[PDB]
């Protein structure tokens, strides 16, 4: 029900980035990851790690027993954004602090 | 298709009633549950609740209990809410989004398909 | 059951979800029409 995540993450460009969104019993809870870029409104990119069409096949992941992971492939300069992991729990939505991706 | 365009930034005094709304102008007003989420700088996203136009059932958030009066009418094709007892710390950017469904238990089988440009609010004191 | 006057689109259908593949809740979405004007008769019973 409560979400805690690292304040930020850094990775070199073109590498595989793994992001963990730890919580309390988030397995089988339909966690959704969103993307918000500086100066642009948030967009939908994940809804079990499932990616909407028209979005390049760069976002993927898996949902473990008590953890959700997001894998990034083909990272580019335009990936600067903040990722928020949320789920529909108890007929309510909870938004985490979010992680800022830094690319050298 | 839907755009969810809304009004721009507004300037008002502290302690006054705040009224904001989002208008589609695109697809049907009904058939898409409308959600509002608050965006603040360095504080994450905040969820207040949701209102289903056709169903007319509105759900509230734990922190926004009683401080918001969300209403939606199909005839006017517009959704709006009344906010009061807002402090300077509560100031942030509000966003509106759709869900593509009008069922209470179906919302979890969907996501925020479309968002709004964001209507920043400034409080003068 | 609804013997009621409303318009049907060119391809009415229903949207179904399985609640995390649990196959228990089995919810549905009523994407079949957009009106219920002049609604006359209704009936409910055990599903066929």
């Amino acid at each position: 029900y409560e979400l805690t995540q690292p304040p930020s993450v850094s990775v070199s460009p073109g590498q595989t980035a793994s992001i963990t969104c730890s919580g309390d019993k988030l397995g089988d809870k339909y966690a959704c990851w969103y993307q918000q870029k500086p100066g642009q409104s948030p967009v939908l990119v994940i809804y079990d790690n499932k990616r909407p069409s028209g979005i390049p096949e760069r976002f993927s992941g898996s949902n473990s027993g008590n953890t959700a992971t997001l894998t990034i492939s083909g990272t580019q300069a335009m990936d600067e954004a903040d990722y928020y992991c949320q789920a529909w729990d108890s007929s309510t939505a909870v938004f985490g602090g979010g992680t800022k991706l830094t690319v050298l | 298709q839907v755009q969810l365009v809304q009004s721009g930034a507004e300037v008002k005094k502290a302690g006054s009633s705040v009224k904001v709304s989002c208008k589609a102008s695109g697809g049907t007003f009904s058939s898409h549950t409308i959600t509002w989420v608050r965006q603040a700088p360095g504080q994450g996203l905040e969820w207040m609740g949701r209102i289903i136009p056709i169903l007319g059932i509105a759900n509230y958030a734990q922190k926004f209990q009683g401080r918001v009066t969300i209403t939606a009418d199909k005839s006017t094709s517009t959704a709006y809410m009344e906010l009061s007892s807002l402090r300077s710390e509560d100031t942030a950017v509000y966003y509106c989004a759709s869900l593509q469904t009008v069922d209470t238990a179906i919302e979890k089988y969907y996501g925020m398909d479309v968002w709004g440009q964001g209507t920043t609010v400034t409080v003068s004191s | 059951i609804k013997v009621c006057e409303f318009q049907f689109c060119n391809d009415p259908f229903l949207g179904v979800y399985y609640h995390k593949n649990n196959k228990s809740w089995m919810e549905s979405e009523f994407r079949v029409y957009s009106s219920a004007n002049n609604c006359t008769f209704e009936y409910v019973s055990q599903p066929f």
